[PDB]
């Protein structure tokens, strides 16, 4: 009775220990993958700025070397003129200007001295101008090098954040691979992961509603204002932005393979296939290299960019009329909540966030708060 | 005599044109031409500055025309009027008395 | 008819002094007036000519100069030609100028 009672309390202690050790490793995984995402995004933006700056710095060094050659040539030529003037005694023995003069030959000989003094003035002015352009281009170059160094310092810091986060993630996942998860609590995590994802989308939607409702009204006003056009015998040309507003708010339309492939790769899982037990896939899984760019399937606005258990880094794009595209397992979110996106625009990089076995994209289309087979929108 | 100096930009043909053009402008008996290359020779020979012009990357001298007026156009007012005639042929730089 | 000689610009003070001593030792030479590269520049610098030119040059553009004053009995045409021949063979001499006249 005594030792059966010790082992019952040390078998509940041991389950509450296992559950909290897992919870804590998953909260570490979340933080690490949040850091990998934010750092991967920064390194990408940083590297793109740097490529422009390096090209400018290359151009400035080439331009400065050209002027420096010009300046050395102009200096040597000017110095040779000073030397010849000195050998002539032009600085003391000007006397040869005076005793050598005639009626009309001396007239011209004066004009000629005018053209020489002019040419010498121009020679010095040209060199003064080369020295000023050089000095200015060097000042400009030093300011560009200083900008580049601040950027390389940011790259270093972000890389350090990324390397740390990756090293710590390797250790967190090895830990999670230790805690063997039996069939029934996997199914339990899968159902709860799906439920939490649903709550996150609803909250993102609730927070978008004021904006979404105004844009829809404003969008319909454009369609309407084109009724007075048609029905009163004219055409109204909507502005490029009114066309963007209508695209972002009109929903994904009837599934006719008009949307962009978010990523191209083998289809590893399809909507409705068995996930585990009686649970079905609510989206498709497309295989692709880690870091492969994930494209918005259509015009819309980002309303969620969060790490969710089971799904990792999830981006949701509002398309209007309650239509949403959902992008999970991401290495990095490349766009922030509230950013408008264009069909075909990179919004994320493929990864395995949330602890997937291989790099891939999780992809949903949702209508009326329900995941639907996303396949028949995919074409281009 | 009034000396006129040509724009330095005149090529061989354009110079020949100016030479032909000033042959019979009113009050002018004759006009003597010195090449850019001859004008330069003359400075090096006679200025006592030697090669001072030669030390420049470009010849700084123009080809030149010395206007010898006709005997009946050698008075003060005559020279002013015939000087004013040169101004109406665009392509001369400076006129000196 | 003084002969003006211009030295190679790579000559140091000693090498210049050597050339000056060789000119002084030559047959028919009364005296040699020498101007340093540094003194030649000092003298030229007074000149208003080429205004602002020297402020833009890091390097002394001028040679050292030595004015070879022949003795009165070696101021004839053939005397000056022979002295010129010997001066031109002295190492460190760049250019030799005979009096204007």
């Amino acid at each position: 009775l005594k030792s059966i009672q010790a082992d019952i309390a040390a078998k509940e202690r041991a389950v509450r220990q296992k559950q909290q050790q897992r919870a804590s490793l998953l909260a570490q995984l979340k933080k690490q993958e949040e850091a990998i995402s934010e750092a991967t995004r920064k390194l990408r933006e940083t590297q793109n700025t740097l490529n422009q700056l390096n090209k400018q710095i290359d151009e400035m060094n080439a331009s400065i070397a050209k002027l420096e050659q010009q300046k050395a040539a102009q200096e040597r030529s000017l110095a040779a003129q000073l030397d010849a003037a000195f050998r002539q005694g032009e600085h003391t023995g000007i006397q040869l200007i005076l005793s050598g003069e005639e009626s009309q030959r001396g007239q011209r000989l004066q004009a000629y001295f005018g053209y020489l003094n002019q040419a010498r003035q121009e020679t010095i002015a040209q060199l003064k101008q080369t020295r000023e352009e050089v000095a200015m281009q060097r000042a400009e170059l030093e300011e560009k090098q200083s900008e580049q160094q601040t950027l390389l310092y940011e790259q270093r810091a972000q890389q350090a954040k990324l390397t740390q986060a990756l090293n710590e993630r390797k250790k967190t996942l090895a830990g999670l691979e230790s805690s063997i998860q039996q069939g029934q609590q996997q199914l339990s995590e899968l159902r709860a992961n799906e439920s939490r994802l649903r709550n996150s989308i609803a909250r993102a939607e609730a927070a978008a509603k004021a904006r979404a409702e105004r844009e829809a009204r404003e969008a319909q006003a454009v369609r309407d204002r084109q009724k007075e056009a048609t029905r009163k015998g004219t055409t109204y040309k909507p502005t490029e932005s009114e066309k963007s507003l209508m695209s972002r708010t009109g929903g994904l339309g009837a599934p006719r393979g008009q949307a962009f492939w978010p990523v191209r790769g083998p289809t590893l899982h399809r909507y409705g296939e068995q996930l585990q037990g009686e649970l079905r896939w609510k989206g498709m899984v497309i295989g692709a290299s880690e870091g492969t760019e994930v494209k918005a399937i259509a015009d819309g606005r980002v309303i969620l960019a969060d790490w969710l258990q089971g799904y990792g880094l999830v981006v949701v794009v509002e398309h209007g009329k309650g239509d949403m595209s959902l992008y999970g397992y991401n290495q990095s979110a490349l766009v922030s909540v509230g950013s408008q996106v264009r069909a075909g625009q990179p919004i994320a990089l493929v990864g395995s966030s949330g602890g997937q076995g291989r790099p891939s994209l999780y992809f949903e289309i949702r209508r009326q708060g329900q995941a639907v087979n996303p396949q028949p929108w995919l074409g281009r | 005599q009034i000396t006129v100096y040509l724009q330095k930009t005149l090529d061989d043909d354009a110079a020949a044109g100016v030479v032909a053009q000033l042959q019979a402008e009113q009050g002018v008996e004759k006009v003597n031409y010195l090449s850019r290359e001859d004008a330069l020779g003359e400075f090096r020979n006679w200025s006592g500055f030697g090669g001072a012009l030669d030390m420049l990357e470009e010849n700084p001298l123009p080809a030149v025309a010395v206007v010898i007026p006709k005997l009946d156009f050698q008075g003060t007012e005559s020279l002013n009027t015939l000087r004013d005639r040169i101004t109406q042929i665009n392509g001369i730089d400076e006129v000196r008395m």
